[PDB]
């Protein structure tokens, strides 16, 4: 029924590399710190 | 390995029988041969204890699962 695309995506932080959509949320960089925090935590659990 | 340990200490044990005391080279190497045969035993027995009756797996693993295992893990 649409003569234009009925799918309009909302983006967070957004831009282009060159001729390619690139986007990221707020959780991208937290994957680095969170897994690291758990590694140190889980090792010291064994000592206890 | 154990054949080449014992004869240094054997030289120590026969010294009282012969009414003397073994020299410094014999007694030290005898202790070294005693240690050598125990190096493999020491490393095998150098392994961390099994966990006590209180020990969770947390919630960071997939599913909460069971928690507080005995000496099983």
């Amino acid at each position: 029924a649409g003569e234009h695309i009925p799918i309009v995506p909302v983006f967070g932080e957004w831009g282009f590399v060159e001729d390619k959509e690139v986007y990221e949320g707020v959780v991208r960089l937290t994957k680095d710190g969170q897994r690291l925090r758990n590694m140190i935590m889980s090792f010291n659990a064994d000592i206890v | 390995s154990a054949v080449s340990a014992v004869f240094h200490n054997l030289a120590c044990r026969i010294a009282p029988d012969y009414a003397l005391e073994a020299t410094a080279k014999i007694i030290a190497t005898a202790k070294y041969g005693k240690e050598l045969l125990y190096k493999q035993t020491a490393i095998s027995r150098a392994k961390r204890a099994p966990y006590p009756s209180r020990m969770p797996t947390g919630s960071g693993n997939s599913f909460p699962n069971l928690n507080e295992w005995h000496y099983f893990p």
